[PDB]
Order: structure tokens, then C-alpha cells, then sequence
DNA sequence: TTTTTTTTTTT
């Protein structure tokens, strides 16, 4: 769908870009379960790296600057 | 107090009617007694006088008609409502109208001036677009509010125009009046937008265009993508809005085709065999009976290309056409056949796409690079007077029975080779879109021309490697006429000839049979057999389609796009 | 004599023609039998009031033989025919049932197939006013809306209601002043004792296929009055029998710069074109082998492939949607997948499919969700219907399935292991119900199947996504010499 | 606002206590003072008003004929 | 608050 990190999307209405923050930040203090850890998009899989690194997902890009708390616990299969 | 005698209307009038009895045909039997009998029957209101036969009979009137055509209009029809009494199962209230014909002199759209307003004009063009038909209110019975008496006879002039005084000493409403609709006098009324001919268009410049106004029971003759030759009026039109600015409109009243290909009156095999002339139907009968033909339409057509003899017979076998089937389910076999043509730089690929669409009418021609997906199929426009979308229709549905000549193939967009694929498979165009859901036909065929991808084709690959079209589109065509300059000299020498021959003998040294005419009216009357196929032919196919399969067999050779 | 020099509206609306033709309505009504001694207007009337349906017919061609002048006055004037017509069946169903009182105390008659079937582009100014029967596709339906049909106000300063009166549906009615206290002012209606009655309008066109040959297809308005709403949907064929009446507008004359009127079919009559014991079915299950018997009644032309037959004849009829009694929601809906090489029927066993089973829809995948959406004639910014809601229990034919975009991709996967959609769109919150069985086709990639890879690789699908379909069937193609023949005759 | 009052602009009379109705019905203004035309305002220190909300209810999922959308009211 | 066409910044 949207993601599982931070989005920065085109809106059709605004033509401008929006933020869209994806499931790690829905999951305040739950679990997070997560399977095929090499299907994730390359940028998703680079932020949710980070996310794990820090706990917050912060989005410095074209006219969103902000920071989202990820506070959920991980559960990943590999393949 | 009383009115007063419009005298060179009146008088027009009536030497109108005289002529309307007088005039007779080759044989007496006056002629305008006989067209004016079908003029009863419901749903015939116009009556169309030849303007030609108004010149033999007289010669005081032509002028004053050709002169005043707006001042003494409403007169050349009531001189109808009368000579037509002599019927007496008319409707009483029941109107005529006179439709004109075959002026002796043209116009041109750009030389509307308006020093033309009220005369009598003859324009050509294309159409572009087709309002919906409508009723008009034409004259008014206001039936009085206060008296309920009734007001009766006034004219609108574009305008609702609310006659506000009544024959009533006592009218305690001159500004209140609720007409009736069950007795008032409508006409039709569709109006639609001409644009220049291609033939008339100044160099450098982008054609123009004008608002007619077809108005009786000619009021479905012109469609869009046609080439019809309207005669009628220019008039002044206000806005209506604050009723000044003004705005020219042509206000036709005959529309007939700008070259009839049989000159009789405009189908099947006998309607177009009786108006064959007896020479025409001598010819396209010679023609028939002709043996080789197949090898005097492609030397006929195509007198000035040397060579490329199996690309000719594709064109031609694609102008004719098959025979389209409909299957009992309500799906539908695709009756006429496209064709591709690729090759190296200059070998005539631009060339016979230019020849088949200044042959064919109704055939158009358009590049790759400055079209678009909405453009080719149909679009979505926005009316703001009816604040409305509404469907324009779009290359291949303005060739619709005819040839789509798309040159450059290959250079059209991604999204833009998808919504045609969409129409090539289906025969149809779907439209879904703000408020518009449609279905649309089109029957065209298309002849396309491409270049293979870097240039020059390369013949140790198959065909989807040096093309670049998409994957489905490549199985829509099934002809390919893959050409390639082999660097011979035989050749070069006879393509050298036959270029200085053309340009050192402008107009001759082309000696073709059967002259550009007469293959048009072969071609329009050939087009209407539907051969069937014997068991001895369905025989020989099904062994045909056995012996080409195995052909592409494993082993000793290879071959592109796969059978 | 039946038949004076003077116009048709206005000979039927004098009173000694007026009472003539009501008497002659009933003696009809009464006494008319077909071809078995029935009088058929007996039974009809009762199987009428069995449940309460305030709505007659009348075939035309019946009425034509029983009556040689009423059938002519009829679509000259039928303003007023069909409305003494409405007082001659009201007096006779009162006469069968005496208490139908407590009914709805009004009837209206239709009229079944006159004999003037018509196309939608041929109406012209002849017809305004006179009865007249179509055809064509229902593209658009507002919402049942009332209005008024009785209107009554009430003065502001009186406390004193005025006349009851009636609306037509072309201006604005209009009260004078208070007879009670002369205060010509605004006044506003009474809800309490004002009449309704519902209210659609639709917008019809011509059939696809049928007359639009070489040009555009024209369209209407039409608008269903009480009993007829709800008639029809978008997409349906229907076949009117409406006055064709006209109305002035203004904006009309301010764009095409001349007097034009607007027209519009008071439609009187809907009939649907469209599709719709046991004791041989009995032994034709019995026949203990209806198995082969049936594999080859489906897939009619198409020759070969009984394999893939198999597997779409048990997708067609289903299976069993059983409820798990522990919570678990397993599905009853069988999703099939083709795939194979470009020329192999498999379109064809899409569009065979359309036909053979009921209330199936059809999609490319080069519009699958509800969408806001701003209605042709409401002028609303409404919410439409998508292409997986339409199937909520028929089947859904998904064509070109590779052509699907991201977010088609992650919102058809949703729906096949939940069977439900939310839309919290523009338009507002809502949770729609989707029980749908997908029939769709893929394409191989490279222009050919290859089975040295799994089936995984060849289909350019992902992977989740091809576990929400229960059958795999794969077309694939070879040279064989003895079915080239079978193939070519065929 | 359900019992509102109002005042004249110009002469300064008052006509008080008026009393709206329910639902969604708005009120007529009066236009003879006894002044210009319409010479009455409304006078916000002395209006009583309650809430109001307004729902959008939609029909059961069990119950659509199985052909469209849902409707709504 | 919808199409369609054309230019420029952005993921
Ligand atoms: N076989 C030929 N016989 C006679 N004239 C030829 C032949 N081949 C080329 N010509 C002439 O050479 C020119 C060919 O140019 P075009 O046919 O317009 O270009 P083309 O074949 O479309 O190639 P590109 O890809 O578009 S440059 C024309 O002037 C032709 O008259
Ligand atoms: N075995 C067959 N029997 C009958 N028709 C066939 C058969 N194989 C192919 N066809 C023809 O091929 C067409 C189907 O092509 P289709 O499967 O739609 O191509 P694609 O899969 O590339 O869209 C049909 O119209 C049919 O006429
Ligand atoms: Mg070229
Ligand atoms: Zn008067
Ligand atoms: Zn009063
Ligand atoms: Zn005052």
C-alpha cells in the first residue's frame, strides 16, 4: 500500500507533496510482523533500517520536514 | 394605419408562382406538379427548386432573388402554402419551405465579407462537429392572460421577443402574456461548424471556420468528417445576452456533396447500377470483363515508383477490402485487413501512403510524432454554453469505412500506441469519462508506415528487434512488406531513368489505362459483392494453412515472427 | 358521430365526447375475452390487487380490435385519454373491490407495445405532444426524489391556508393573493397536508451497436413518475412509451443565440429488454454421466482444451461457502488464472463466460473501487460504483492482468482473502461487501511460454498474490500436424 | 437558535420572544416596521440557541438489492 | 472539484 516508513507522494488536489506515514508509525508500542525481508522496496527497506537504528522516522524532502516516534517491536522471517 | 405592400417582395411573390406552374420539363408534363406531389405525405416539407431552370424561365427574377434572398425568403414560401392547396389532405397550419440548388458561382469561407450579409451565397468546407437537433419556435401564439383572448402570428427574432400589446381595448396585462405550445409553429433546427477545405488554404496559415445553421428537413445531411457544399445565407446574429456585439453565421438551406461519385442524386449493386450513365456502365463492365486487370490497377495507380512489385499488390487488395462477418453471439469478425510497411531511408514508404490518401476519398493522413491518444480515437471537451462533455471524434473515426495513413509509426508515445491497439483489436473505441460512457464503431484501415529501430534493417534478427512498436500491436497486422536498399547497381540505373524521366517530362511520360476518375467508380461498385467460398477452396486452404506451419519447422531454416 | 370538425385535443375535451369515451372505456374493461371465452381484464385486475400495484395495462393491439375509435384518438392527444382512462379503471376496480379504497384511491394504465417502434435520432418537431415508443441504453439515474403533485401554502398573516394547487412540470406554481387578508407576500408551503409523489429522471441513448452506424450517438430525458421509479439501472435496455413533451429554457436560447426548446419523454412505460419444471432435470442428474455430457456444452466453438473445460465448468456453478464454526471465515469462491502464448482462445473463453452465467461484468486491466464522481444530471459530487462491487455475488472477468497498476495491484489482493472493501474517500467513511469469483488470464513474458522456469517466472506476477487463486491452468502451443487440420476446417 | 429576537435599524422597536420552528426551517423576516424596507436585525445578546449535529445514515449491507451502491439518507 | 495540451521542478 502506502509503505511501511514515511512517504513523500504528489497529490493530485495539491500538486504539491505530502507525507505519508506508513505502518511503523500506526504502531504505537505494538508489533510489527514482517515476512519476504528482500521483496521491500529498496528505499522502504533503507527506512525502516534506519528506523530500527533511531525509533523515529525523520523526512527532510522537498516541503516536508517532520518527525514520526516508531515505537513497535520488529518480527521479521528471512528466506 | 394599415400596412404597407412590400412591393418587390410581393411581386417576386408572385412571379414566383407563375414559374412554379409554367416551367415544364423536356417531355411538357410540368415538373414542379410532380416533385410537389410527394410534398403531402407526412414528414416532406421542402421542395427543392433548381436555380438553373429559374434562369432559362426567367431572368428579371434570378436577379432580384440572388440580390434580396433575406427580404423576399418568407414570400418564396408562402407562394408554396398556396400552389400546394390543390391537395386538400394537408394540414392547414402546416409549412413549406424552398431549398435551392446548383448555383452557377462559388465562394470561398475567407471571402465572407460583410459586404455578403442577405445575399445569396455558396460555400464548401469540411464539418468538424454536429450539435443535437432541436425544436425552434418560429412564430408565436400568445394566448392573452387577462382578455383570454388570443394573441396570434408574431415573430421571434432570436429572442423570445414577448409581444406586449393586444387588439383588446381592455388588456389589463401588456406586459403579461402565457402563450400556448399545442398550437405555435416549430421548426428544426441543428447547427454545426464548417472549416476551410484543405484546397483553398493559403500557404502558412491555419484554416478558419464558421457556424452553419441547418434548419428544415435538411437538418441530418451533414456529418462530421464530410465534404459538403452548403448554399444559403450570411446573416448578423446579436448576443442575446444583453437583449451590441455581433457575430457572422451562415444560415444554409440546401447542403449537398461536393463531387457525387455517380451524378445522378444521392446501396446495394442495383441502386448504384441505376445511376451508372451509359458510358460509365459500359466502361466498369469493360473493366470486369478485362483480364490482367490485377496487373493494370498497380500500373494505373502507382504509375511513378519503380519497382517493390508485391507492395503495390498489398495496397491494392487493402483497398478493396474483404467481407466483414458478424457471428451469432453479437461479437464480429474484422472484415478489411491492415498493412505495415519497413524499410531503409528513402524507398518509398512515404510515398505510397501520399498516393492511396489523395486517391481515396474519405481516407485520411496523419504523422506519429504531432498526434495524440485523444486526438486519434476520440476525446472529451468541455461545452460551457451547454456546460456540458460531450464526444469529439477523432482521426479514426472521421476515416470510418476508409484508410487511417499513419506515417511514422513508431515515433508515437508509449500511452499513445495503446489506445490504439485498444481500437485495432475490438473495432470499437470505448469512451469513460467525466460524464460520458459511449461505445463508438470504427471500421477503418490502417496503412503504417515505420522505420526499423537504428536506422537501417538488420537482417540477422527478426522483426521484433528491429522494431520497436509494442508486442501486441505486431500481431494485429498480418501483412509486413519489409523493405531493404540492397546495394545493387541494375536497379540504380533504372530508378535514375525513371526520376529524370518524371522530371524532364512533367506530365507525361505517364501513360497509365483506366484514368484516377473511372477506378474510382470500379472501386465503389466492386465493393458491394460478398464472394462466397466453395468446398474445393476451403480444401485448399485448410492444405495451405497445413503447408505454411510446417514451413517454420524445426531445423534447416528460421524465420521471424512466428506463424 | 364521433368525430366533429374540430381538433383532437379539443374534441375529447369537450363533456358530450368526454362522457362518450368514459362510458366506452368500460364497457371494454368489462367485456372482452381472448381467444379462450377469459375475460381477461377480470383476472388481470384481481392478480393486479393481489398486491397492491395502482398499475394497469392495456395492450394496444387489443384495443385496436375491441375499439376502432379510441385507438385512434389515442396518440393524438394523449394528455387527457390517459387520464379518463384513469377514472373509467378506477370505477371498475372499485365495483371487483369495494374497499380498495384504503389503496393508494388511484390507478393509472398503461400502454404495452404500440405498433411504431422508432429510433431516438428520427424525433423531430412532429411529435411534440403524441404518444411515441423507443429504445435504447438507461446511462444515468438520480436519486428517487419527491415532489409535489397536490401543493398547498398557508398566508403569514392570516393563519388561513390557500387553494390546493396542482403542479405541472414546467414552471413554478404560483399562489395569488390571501383571500382572507389581501397579504401578497412570500408564502411557504404546508408539509402537512401537500401531496407527493416520487420522482427520477434518467438519461437514455441510443443502443450501441443497433442504428449508431457511421456517426455519434444521440441521447434524452426521461422522467419516471411515481409507480415507474426504480425501473432501471445504468447499462440496461429498456424500451419507453412517453409523450414527448417540450419545455422552454433559457440558457439554451443565450448559447445557440435563437428561440430553442428543451424536450423531454414523460415516459409512461418501461419495459426491460434484457435476460431473466423440475421433473426431466430429475432424471438428467440421474443420468449418473451428465459429467462429459456437460464439459462439452460450455466452451461452444473453441475446439480442444476439455482440460482447462474441466476446471472452468467447476469454477462456474462454485462450490460450498461454508461458515467455519471457529471464526475463521474460509470462502466459498473459486478465482481461476489462465495463461498461455498469444493465440489461443483465451479472450474468447473470457467473453463466452460473459454470457453464460448471470449478473457478470467485465473488465480490462489497461475504475475497480468506488469513485467520487460528479453526476451527469444532479450536478452532485456522488460516489459511483467500481467493477468489484458489481459482482458482489455473480463473477468478475479480469482482462490483461499483467496491465494492472501498483495501487490496482495492492487493492485486488485485499479483496480476495477478506471479500470486503473500505472507502474512506472525499466522500465519506464507508465499508462496502465485495463476494466475487475472478476469472482472469496473464500473459507469458517474451511473447512465449517457456517451461524450462516455474510457472512463477514465466507469468510476471507477484508472488502473494498468485496463492489467492485456487486453479492454475497453463495454455501453451506446439506444431502438430493432425490438429493443424482439426484446427483450419474448424 | 430557537426563540430569538429581533430589532428595528432606524425607529429602535423591538418585536421579542419570537419563536423558531424545529428542524431545518429558517424564518421570514418581517418588512413593515411600523422605516426603510427591511429594517430588522437580529440582536445576538438575546437569542437562545441548542446544539445540533447532523448524521448520515446508510442502508444495512443485507438489504441492497445486489445491483449498485447503497443509498443513503 | 471533471478533459486536453505544454512547461518545468521533483520524487
Ligand atoms: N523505388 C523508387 N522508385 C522511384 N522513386 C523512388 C524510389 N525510391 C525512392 N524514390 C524517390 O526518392 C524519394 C523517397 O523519399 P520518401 O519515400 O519520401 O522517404 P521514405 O521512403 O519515407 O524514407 P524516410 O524513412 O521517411 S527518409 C522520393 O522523392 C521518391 O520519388
Ligand atoms: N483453437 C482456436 N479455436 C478458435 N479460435 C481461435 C483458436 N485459437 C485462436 N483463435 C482465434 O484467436 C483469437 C483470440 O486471441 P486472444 O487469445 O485474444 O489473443 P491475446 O491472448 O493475445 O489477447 C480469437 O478471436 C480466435 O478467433
Ligand atoms: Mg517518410
Ligand atoms: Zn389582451
Ligand atoms: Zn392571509
Ligand atoms: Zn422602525
Amino acid at each position: 500500500a502506502a509503505g511501511l516508513t514515511a512517504s513523500v507522494m504528489r497529490d493530485p488536489s495539491s500538486r504539491n507533496f505530502i507525507m505519508e506515514g506508513g505502518a511503523m508509525v500506526l504502531a504505537d508500542g505494538g508489533v510489527v510482523c514482517i515476512d519476504e525481508f528482500d521483496k521491500m522496496r529498496e528505499d522502504d527497506r533503507v527506512a525502516i533500517h534506519e528506523a530500527m537504528e533511531q525509533q523515529t522516522i525523520s523526512i527532510a524532502k522537498a516541503g516536508i520536514t517532520t518527525t514520526l516516534n516508531s515505537r513497535c517491536s520488529v518480527l521479521a522471517a528471512a528466506n | 394605419h394599415l400596412e404597407v405592400r412590400d412591393e418587390v417582395a410581393e411581386k417576386c411573390q408572385k412571379l414566383f408562382l407563375d414559374f412554379l406552374e409554367e416551367f415544364q420539363s423536356s417531355d411538357g408534363e410540368i415538373k414542379y406538379l410532380q416533385l410537389a406531389e410527394e410534398l403531402i405525405r407526412p414528414e416532406r416539407n421542402t421542395l427543392v427548386v433548381s436555380f438553373v431552370d429559374l434562369e432559362q424561365f426567367n431572368q428579371q427574377l434570378s436577379t432580384t432573388i440572388q440580390e434580396e434572398f433575406y427580404r423576399v425568403y418568407p414570400y418564396l414560401c408562402r407562394a408554396l402554402k398556396t400552389f400546394v392547396k390543390d391537395r386538400k389532405e394537408i394540414p392547414l397550419a402546416k409549412d413549406f419551405y424552398v431549398a435551392f440548388q446548383d448555383l452557377p458561382t462559388r465562394h470561398k469561407i475567407r471571402e465572407l465579407t460583410s459586404s455578403r450579409i442577405g445575399l445569396l451565397t455558396r460555400i464548401s468546407g469540411q464539418v468538424v462537429r454536429t450539435h443535437p437537433v432541436h425544436p425552434e419556435l418560429v412564430s408565436g401564439t400568445f394566448l392573452c392572460l387577462d382578455c383570454q383572448t388570443v394573441i396570434r402570428d408574431v415573430e421571434q427574432q432570436f429572442k423570445y421577443t414577448q409581444p406586449n400589446i393586444c387588439r383588446n381595448p381592455v388588456c389589463a396585462n401588456r406586459r403579461r402574456f402565457l402563450l400556448d405550445t399545442n398550437k405555435s409553429r416549430f421548426v428544426d433546427f441543428q447547427k454545426v461548424r464548417i472549416q476551410e477545405t484543405q484546397a483553398e488554404l493559403p500557404r502558412g496559415s491555419i484554416p478558419r471556420s464558421l457556424e452553419v445553421i441547418l434548419r428544415a428537413e435538411a437538418v441530418e445531411s451533414a456529418q462530421a468528417g464530410d465534404k459538403c457544399d452548403f448554399t444559403g445565407t450570411l446573416i448578423v446574429v446579436p448576443d442575446v445576452s444583453k437583449l451590441l456585439s455581433y457575430r457572422l453565421v451562415f444560415l444554409a438551406c440546401c447542403v449537398a456533396p461536393t463531387n457525387p461519385r455517380f451524378g445522378g442524386k444521392e446501396q446495394t449493386a442495383e441502386s448504384i447500377k441505376n445511376q451508372m450513365t451509359v458510358k460509365e456502365w459500359e466502361k466498369v463492365f469493360e473493366m470486369s470483363q478485362d483480364k490482367n486487370l490485377y496487373h493494370n490497377l498497380c500500373t494505373s495507380l502507382f504509375p511513378t515508383i519503380h519497382g517493390n512489385d508485391e507492395v503495390k499488390r498489398g495496397v491494392l487488395l487493402m483497398l478493396f477490402g474483404g467481407v466483414p462477418k458478424t457471428t451469432g453471439e453479437g461479437t464480429s469478425l474484422r472484415g478489411d485487413i491492415n498493412v505495415c510497411i519497413v524499410g531503409d531511408p528513402s524507398t518509398a514508404k512515404s510515398q505510397f501512403l501520399k498516393h492511396v490518401e489523395e486517391f481515396s476519398p474519405r481516407a485520411v493522413y496523419t504523422s506519429g510524432k504531432a498526434s495524440s491518444a485523444a486526438g486519434l480515437t476520440a476525446a472529451v471537451v468541455r461545452d460551457e454554453e451547454s456546460h456540458e462533455f460531450v464526444i469529439e471524434a477523432g482521426a479514426l473515426m472521421l476515416a470510418d469505412n476508409g484508410v487511417c495513413c499513419i506515417d511514422e509509426f513508431d515515433k508515437m508515445d508509449v500511452r499513445d500506441q495503446v489506445a490504439i491497439h485498444e481500437a485495432m483489436e475490438q473495432q470499437t473505441i470505448s469512451i469513460t469519462k467525466a460524464g460520458v460512457k459511449a461505445t463508438l464503431n470504427a471500421r477503418t484501415s490502417i496503412l503504417a508506415a515505420a522505420n526499423p529501430i537504428s536506422g537501417h534493417y538488420d537482417r540477422s534478427k527478426s522483426l521484433k528487434q528491429n522494431i520497436n512498436l509494442s508486442a501486441p500491436i505486431m500481431s494485429r497486422f498480418d501483412l509486413f512488406f519489409i523493405l531493404v536498399d540492397e546495394c545493387n547497381e541494375v536497379t540504380d540505373y533504372a530508378i535514375a531513368r525513371r526520376i529524370v524521366d518524371l522530371h524532364s517530362r512533367i506530365e507525361e511520360s505517364i501513360d497509365r489505362v483506366y484514368s484516377l476518375d473511372d477506378i474510382r467508380r470500379y472501386l465503389l461498385f466492386a465493393r458491394q459483392f460478398k464472394p462466397k467460398i466453395s468446398k474445393e477452396s476451403e480444401d485448399f486452404i485448410v492444405e495451405q494453412y497445413k503447408h505454411l506451419r510446417q514451413r517454420d519447422g524445426s531445423g534447416v531454416t528460421k524465420s521471424s515472427w512466428r506463424i | 358521430e364521433d368525430l366533429k370538425g374540430h381538433s383532437v385535443r379539443e374534441w375529447v375535451s369537450m363533456a358530450g365526447p368526454r362522457l362518450e369515451i368514459h362510458h366506452r372505456f368500460k364497457n371494454f374493461l368489462r367485456t372482452h375475452v381472448d381467444s379462450h371465452g377469459h375475460n381477461v381484464f377480470k383476472e388481470r385486475i384481481s392478480d393486479m390487487c393481489k398486491e397492491n400495484r395502482e398499475s394497469l395495462v392495456v395492450n394496444y393491439e387489443d384495443l385496436a380490435a375491441r375499439e376502432h375509435v379510441l385507438a385512434y384518438f389515442l396518440p393524438e392527444a394523449p394528455a387527457e385519454l390517459l387520464q379518463i382512462f384513469d377514472e373509467a379503471a378506477l370505477e371498475v376496480v372499485l365495483a371487483m373491490y369495494p374497499k380498495y379504497d384504503r389503496i393508494t384511491n388511484h390507478i393509472h394504465v398503461r400502454i404495452s407495445h404500440l405498433p411504431l417502434v422508432e429510433e431516438l435520432r428520427s424525433l423531430r418537431q412532429l411529435h411534440l405532444n403524441q404518444l411515441i415508443r423507443t429504445s435504447g441504453v438507461v446511462t444515468s439515474c438520480t436519486g428517487v426524489l419527491p415532489q409535489l403533485s397536490m401543493v398547498k401554502y398557508n398566508c403569514n398573516k392570516c393563519n388561513f391556508v390557500l387553494g390546493p394547487f396542482c403542479q405541472s412540470q414546467n414552471q413554478e406554481v404560483k399562489p395569488g393573493s390571501c383571500p382572507e387578508c389581501q397579504s401578497a407576500g412570500p408564502f411557504e408551503v404546508n408539509m402537512e397536508e401537500t401531496i407527493y409523489q416520487n420522482y427520477q429522471r434518467i438519461r437514455i441513448q441510443e443502443s450501441p451497436g443497433k442504428v449508431a452506424a457511421g456517426r455519434l450517438p444521440r441521447s434524452k430525458d426521461a422522467i419516471l413518475l411515481a409507480d415507474l421509479v426504480d425501473s432501471c439501472k445504468p447499462g440496461d435496455e429498456i424500451e419507453l412509451t412517453g409523450i414527448y413533451h417540450n419545455n422552454y429554457d433559457g440558457s439554451l436560447n443565450t448559447a445557440n443565440g435563437f428561440p430553442v426548446f428543451a424536450t423531454v419523454i414523460l415516459a409512461n412505460h418501461v419495459a426491460k429488454k434484457d435476460n431473466k419444471d423440475v421433473k426431466m432435470i430429475t432424471s438428467l442428474s440421474k443420468d449418473q454421466q451428465i459429467g462429459e455430457k456437460i464439459f462439452a456444452s460450455i466452451a461452444p466453438s473453441i475446439y480442444g482444451h476439455e482440460d482447462i473445460k474441466r476446471g472452468l465448468a467447476l469454477a462456474l456453478f462454485g462450490g460450498e461457502p461454508k461458515n467455519p464454526g471457529g471464526k475463521h471465515k474460509v470462502r466459498g469462491d473459486i478465482n481461476v488464472l489462465l495463461c498461455g502464448d498469444p493465440g489461443t482462445a483465451k479472450s474468447q473463453f473470457l467473453k463466452y463466460i460473459e454470457k453464460v452465467s448471470s449478473r457478470a461484468i467485465f473488465t480490462t486491466g489497461q475504475g475497480l473501487t468506488a469513485y467520487v464522481q460528479r453526476h451527469p444530471v444532479s450536478r452532485e459530487w456522488t460516489l459511483e460504483a467500481g467493477a468489484l462491487v458489481l459482482a458482489d455475488r455473480g463473477v468478475c472477468l479480469i482482462d490483461e492482468f499483467d496491465k494492472m497498476n501498483d495501487q490496482d495491484r495492492t487493492s485486488i489482493h485485499e479483496a480476495m482473502e477478506q471479500q470486503s472493501i473500505s472507502i474512506s474517500k472525499a466522500g465519506i467513511v464507508t465499508s462496502l461487501q465485495a463476494r466475487c469469483t475472478v476469472i482472469a488470464a496473464a500473459n507469458p513474458i517474451g511473447g512465449r511460454y517457456d517451461p524450462s522456469l516455474t510457472f512463477s517466472e514465466n507469468v510476471d506476477l507477484t508472488e502473494p498474490i498468485i496463492s489467492r487463486f485456487d486453479i492454475l491452468c497453463v495454455v501453451r502451443d506446439t506444431v502438430d500436424p493432425v490438429q493443424d487440420e482439426m484446427l483450419a476446417r474448424f | 437558535a430557537t426563540r430569538i429576537s429581533i430589532q428595528c435599524r432606524s425607529c429602535r422597536n423591538t418585536l421579542t420572544n419570537i419563536a423558531m420552528r424545529p428542524g431545518l426551517e429558517g424564518y421570514a423576516l418581517p418588512r413593515k416596521c411600523n422605516c426603510p424596507l427591511d429594517p430588522y436585525f437580529i440582536m445576538p445578546d438575546k437569542c437562545k440557541c441548542v446544539d445540533f449535529q447532523t448524521l448520515k445514515l446508510q442502508e444495512l449491507p443485507d438489504a441492497v438489492p445486489h445491483g449498485e451502491m447503497p443509498r443513503h439518507m
